[PDB]
């Protein structure tokens, strides 16, 4: 849904430049709020836990 | 209490020469005129006066 | 031509003089509302009506907050963003001439100045701009004067200016008030040596040009009366702003 | 020489410390406003009597 | 060198220059909790009486909305930045954009923030204080010879 | 070269290097480190007036004074930590070698 | 922005262009800057203040105010050292406006600051006129009936109105008065105290 | 004439009628009675209401009766604003109270929520004073509810 | 005020003397002068001096 869609390239062939939207995708994982689940209401905290 | 104070560092640089172990050391030192002044709680020195 | 392949087209609407300003504004608002216009250009300097009021067109457009880009007037009542809401223009008012006059202070190293304004509406803005200029040097004028035009006994204030110790005379008035104070200056020794005369463009028109002292220094607009190229620059500004908005 | 030579030859901006006020300094530099009332005086032997 | 000895050397530089008013800005770049804790203990260990502005913590990539508020809380002299190299470029570019790269605004970073001396990126103030050990004088051949 | 190791795999006596940036876009080697104490080459710290393109710095006021007892109390630096106590200010005193 | 202007001169009912102005720079042309007086050079019309207007308050150690002997004259009296009292013909009101309705006469002023002013007149070659203040106050930043603006009264109010030229008085040098006018260096170093019985 | 809408410029149009018809016209309700900036002596148009300085005096009298001394001032360029800010600055200059006036938050145009958000997050006072139009005030209050 | 022996009560209080103050010397035409003067009058005008 957001912009700057970048992809982690084939880093195993001649690529050492890091993926710049790494912390962006990690922040997307941080704001992962859910109310559905067999285990229950799953949501990541500031430490990335249940 | 003098270390929390913001401007009495001269007294801290002076009293570092004669930091005594017990109060009786200071009492005997001013008793034998080795000291000239000493900071202490009130009623203890009132009893020792 | 050069603004891309965008699918917009243009159309013109122009209205002429009428003596009745009520029916002027009536024909204006009939041509504005029924056309859904975006930009309005007022282009009548040589009107025989001495009131010089393009006010109701800008007040009709400000009813839905439509910017009128005027081309003629230079008054502080039109320079204000309070009453006239979005009446913009590409003509400068007289107050910025004081900035040029401050540059005159940076030409001849003159510091102590004396201000004389007949008006009160533009006079407060001119005083504010001049005090801003003096605050940039952190100094003050010796004497500022604002009064009521029409009378002839302002000679006493000019004699009080004679009792001062600076000879820098800065004047801001209309034509008749400038002619009156020039007649008073001629009748009170003030056109001799040492006097500093530095005025704008309202003091060199009509009888103010006639009664002006020989050797007066004034300012003049460039392409102020050339109105066709002013229209062309205004249409270029309007067209590039409309394409940037679209 | 001294602080006056440092300020006049412009190797410094200003002098903060104790400084008297006379004619030659006002010729070469500009004083600020005075902040403390400090004249001159004479210290003598002045015994008991 | 360790991060503790390097922080001790940087605080020794600040002791030699007496720039007592400072700050501490960190991202979530690793080795940061021990770094901030060592700085807090060393300020608590000091009889110098250092002036420490509170620790600014950056979470993720900036929207320049909350991080702008966190950077505009900074009003001290020495700014201690602890992040990666690219994040250092981003934070210094933001501080140049926000006008936070003044003459008062000093910048002391360790080696892991600065990185290699063989490459120098842009957005760096001429006077950017750093502590590293990638010496061109003590050569890399001498380094591998000492290791052997 | 005392290249001994700690318990965490770090050099006991490494080579601490303190560099800054000049206007020539070069990292100038300024200060090294001894076995215990810091070695600083520039006692007078260069101000680096032009960190960037447009920096008019008119707030670095060079100030000199004179030693007088009721106003300007001048003492040496502390022998323990080499530190002026925080209610004081630093200064430098130019001392020649001989006559 | 950046309005090119023209600088015109009127050479005997003839408009003559004598300069131009850029957005920030004045460019004079090769024409003559003709003035209505003499030369084409600039008139330095800042006179050297030959006549001065001196205002003061009735200060008993400084300004003795005494009514005249017969008509506008001052008796040359002596001190204990044989010094002739160098008086001046000052002009001042009698009392306050509720007290005196309208009585502003020249009387004789002398004392400390009058002798200071005569020493100043011995120093530089100038003339002066000593007068007094309308009210009996030094001058404070005080409210006026409208405008939501405090103005100045007293000696400061008479000086800033242009009615005076130089206040010679025990000027209480504070931060408020210094923001508006320039000062002199203090001739007197004097503090505050409490008068009791 | 009593207007039902929220357009004060209607009265300005009535002012033009007062420039043309020379009829004493009383603005009764709404935008006919909404206060404009500066009338004319040639105009015989009159409204029913108070000036912005008198209502500012009433609001500062409320603040005087409640001793809410730490306040701010959030203004757009909606007209009647230079006299209002000037009246507040002169009232602070004429204060025996000692009003803790935080600096004036200014709004040039409609909010970009990039730099205007910074000016809104500088507010740390108690009383927040807003002087703008209707829908602009609705947007600013919705932003303040969004910004907490 | 720091004398050991206390035999020194000086001649008057500066009656027949130079009677000047202490100031800050600046360059002839420095822009700091008015601000320094206002700052000194603020420092006297609150009892902090
Ligand atoms: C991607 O992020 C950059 C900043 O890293 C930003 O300037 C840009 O607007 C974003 N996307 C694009 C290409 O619009
Ligand atoms: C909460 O506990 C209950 C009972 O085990 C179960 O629904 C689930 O394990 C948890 N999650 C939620 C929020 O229901
Ligand atoms: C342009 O506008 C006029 C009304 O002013 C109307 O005839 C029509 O909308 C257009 N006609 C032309 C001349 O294109
Ligand atoms: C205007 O008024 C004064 C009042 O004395 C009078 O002398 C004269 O009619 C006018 N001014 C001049 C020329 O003095
Ligand atoms: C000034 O004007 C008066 C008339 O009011 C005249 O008599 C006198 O000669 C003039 N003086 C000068 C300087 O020309
Ligand atoms: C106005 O300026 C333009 C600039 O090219 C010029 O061609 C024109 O002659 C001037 N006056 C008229 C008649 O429009
Ligand atoms: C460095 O080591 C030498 C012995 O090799 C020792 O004498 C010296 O004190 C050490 N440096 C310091 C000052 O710690
Ligand atoms: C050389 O130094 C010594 C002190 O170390 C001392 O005699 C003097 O400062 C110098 N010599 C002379 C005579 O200047
Ligand atoms: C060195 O000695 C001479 C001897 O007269 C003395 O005048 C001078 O001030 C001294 N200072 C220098 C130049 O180091
Ligand atoms: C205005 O005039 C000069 C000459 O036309 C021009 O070079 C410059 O743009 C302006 N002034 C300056 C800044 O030198
Ligand atoms: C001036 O005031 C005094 C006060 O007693 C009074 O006696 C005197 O008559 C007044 N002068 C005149 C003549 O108004
Ligand atoms: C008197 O003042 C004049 C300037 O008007 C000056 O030329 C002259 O030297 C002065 N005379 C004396 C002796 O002060
Ligand atoms: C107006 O000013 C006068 C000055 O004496 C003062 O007495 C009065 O209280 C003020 N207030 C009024 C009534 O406008």
């Amino acid at each position: 849904e957001k912009e700057n869609i970048t992809d982690p390239p084939r880093g195993c062939v001649g690529n050492t430049n890091i993926w710049k939207t790494g912390p962006l995708f990690k922040r997307v994982l941080m704001s992962s709020k859910y109310a559905d689940g067999v285990t229950g209401r799953v949501e990541f905290n500031e430490d990335g836990d249940r | 209490y003098f270390r929390r104070q913001v401007e009495l560092s001269t007294m801290y640089r002076h009293m570092e020469k004669h930091n005594y172990e017990s109060a009786a050391e200071a009492i005997q030192a001013v008793r034998d005129n080795k000291l000239h002044a000493f900071i202490w709680d009130s009623a203890v020195l009132e009893f020792e006066a | 031509k050069r603004h891309g392949s965008w699918k917009i087209q243009l159309n013109a609407t122009s209205v002429t003089h009428k003596p009745n300003a009520i029916q002027m504004a009536l024909s204006v608002c009939e041509d504005l509302i029924s056309s859904q216009v975006y930009a309005i250009l007022v282009s009548h300097p040589p009107t025989p009506n001495d009131h010089f009021t393009p006010t109701p067109v800008s007040y009709t457009a400000g009813f839905y907050r439509i910017p009128v880009l005027g081309l003629t007037t230079r008054m502080s009542i039109y320079s204000d963003k309070s009453i006239h809401l979005s009446f913009l223009r590409t003509v400068p008012p007289y107050s910025h001439q004081s900035s040029v006059w401050f540059e005159m202070m940076r030409v001849y190293n003159w510091n102590h100045i004396i201000l004389l304004v007949s008006d009160d509406h533009e006079g407060r803005a001119a005083q504010k701009r001049l005090e801003t200029l003096l605050e940039e040097r952190e100094s003050k004028a010796e004497k500022v004067l604002q009064f009521d035009p029409g009378t002839k006994n302002v000679t006493a204030l000019l004699m009080e200016a004679r009792e001062l110790e600076a000879r820098v005379i800065i004047l801001s008035a209309s034509e008749d008030d400038a002619a009156t104070v020039y007649r008073a200056a001629a009748m009170l020794n003030m056109t001799g040596s040492g006097y500093v005369w530095l005025v704008g463009e309202r003091e060199i028109s009509g009888n103010a040009l006639r009664y002006a002292p020989d050797g007066i220094i004034g300012l003049q607009l460039i392409n102020g009366k050339n109105e066709s190229a002013h229209i062309s620059d205004a249409v270029g500004v309007v067209a590039q702003a409309v394409h940037e908005l679209l | 020489n001294g602080m006056i030579g440092e300020v006049v030859y412009q190797r410094a901006v200003m002098a903060v410390g104790s400084l008297t006020i006379n004619e030659e300094r006002s010729e070469v530099v500009d004083f600020s406003v005075p902040f403390v009332e400090t004249g001159i005086s004479v210290m003598v032997s002045r015994s008991n009597g | 060198a360790s991060i503790q000895q390097q922080a001790t050397v940087m605080l020794k530089i600040m002791q030699d220059y007496d720039w007592h008013v400072f700050s501490l800005v960190t991202t979530i770049f690793p080795g940061y909790r021990d770094f901030i804790s060592f700085i807090k203990t060393t300020v608590d260990n000091s009889f110098v009486g250092w002036d420490m502005q509170n620790v600014i913590t950056l979470d993720t990539s900036f929207e320049d909305a909350k991080t702008q508020v966190q950077l505009k809380k900074i009003h001290s002299s020495v700014i201690l930045l602890y992040c990666s190299k690219d994040e250092a470029v981003l934070i210094l570019s933001e501080a140049r954009s926000l006008g936070l790269t003044g003459y008062d605004f000093f910048w002391i970073v360790p080696s892991l923030v600065s990185g290699n001396t063989e490459l120098i990126p842009k957005e760096f103030p001429s006077g950017l204080i750093s502590v590293s050990y990638d010496d061109w004088d003590y050569s890399l051949e001498a380094r591998v010879r000492d290791g052997l | 070269k005392d290249l001994s190791f700690t318990e965490e795999g770090y050099q006991v006596h490494p080579r601490l290097v303190v560099i800054v940036l000049n206007k020539d876009r070069e990292w100038e080697k300024v200060g090294k480190w001894e076995n215990q104490t810091l070695s600083l080459r520039h006692a007078v710290w260069p101000r680096y007036k032009s960190f960037s393109d447009c920096e008019p710095d008119d707030n670095h006021l060079s100030i000199v004074t004179l030693e007088e007892a009721p106003f300007v109390i001048v003492e040496d630096i502390d022998p323990l930590t080499e530190t002026c106590v925080r209610n004081t200010v630093p200064c430098r005193k130019f001392v020649k070698i001989n006559n | 922005k950046f309005a090119n202007y023209s600088i015109m001169n009127l050479q005997n009912r003839k408009l003559v262009q004598v300069g131009i102005y850029n957005g920030t720079h004045v460019i004079p042309n090769d024409r003559k800057i003709i003035w209505p007086g003499g030369e084409t050079e600039k008139p330095r019309g800042y006179q050297m203040s030959t006549r001065l207007k001196i205002v003061t308050i009735h200060q008993e150690p400084f300004v003795y105010v005494k009514p005249t002997m017969s008509d506008g004259t001052c008796k040359e009296e002596f001190t204990v050292n044989g010094d002739p009292v160098k008086k001046v013909i000052c002009t001042g009101p009698n009392d306050t406006s509720p007290g005196s309705p309208r009585h502003t006469v020249p009387q004789c002023c002398y004392g400390f600051c009058i002798d200071l002013l005569i020493k100043l007149a011995r120093t530089m070659n100038f003339t002066y006129e000593v007068h007094l203040v309308a009210d009996g106050k030094f001058g404070t930043q005080e409210r006026v009936n409208n405008s939501n603006k405090k103005e100045w009264n007293g000696m400061m109010g008479e000086l800033l109105s242009g009615q005076a030229d130089m206040i010679v008085a025990p000027l209480t040098i504070n931060n408020e008065r210094a923001q508006y006018i320039e000062f002199s260096k203090p001739f007197k170093y004097q503090g505050l105290t409490i008068l009791v019985k | 004439f009593g207007d039902d809408t929220d357009q004060e410029a209607v009265a300005q149009m009535l002012d033009f009628i007062s420039s043309q018809t020379f009829i004493p016209i009383l603005g009764i309700h709404g935008g006919a009675s909404m206060i404009m900036a500066d009338k004319d002596p040639t105009s015989t148009f009159f409204q029913f209401g108070a000036s912005i300085q008198q209502q500012a005096t009433v609001m500062l009298k409320i603040m005087q009766d409640y001793d809410w001394h730490v306040f701010s001032l959030v203004t757009t360029i909606f007209p009647g604003y230079r006299d209002f800010i000037s009246f507040i600055k002169t009232t602070v200059d004429n204060s025996f109270v000692g009003w803790d006036m935080q600096n004036v938050i200014t709004l040039d145009t409609s909010f970009e929520d990039a730099k205007t958000q910074v000016q809104l997050k500088k507010i740390h006072s108690s009383v927040i004073l807003l002087y703008c139009s209707k829908d602009e005030a609705v947007l600013i209050l919705s932003e303040a509810r969004s910004l907490g | 005020g720091r004398d050991e022996g206390c035999k020194l009560v000086t001649i008057g209080s500066g009656y027949i003397f130079a009677t000047t103050g202490y100031g800050i010397a600046l360059q002839k035409g420095s822009p700091w002068k008015r601000q320094i003067d206002l700052a000194l009058l603020q420092f006297v005008g609150d009892g902090e001096m």
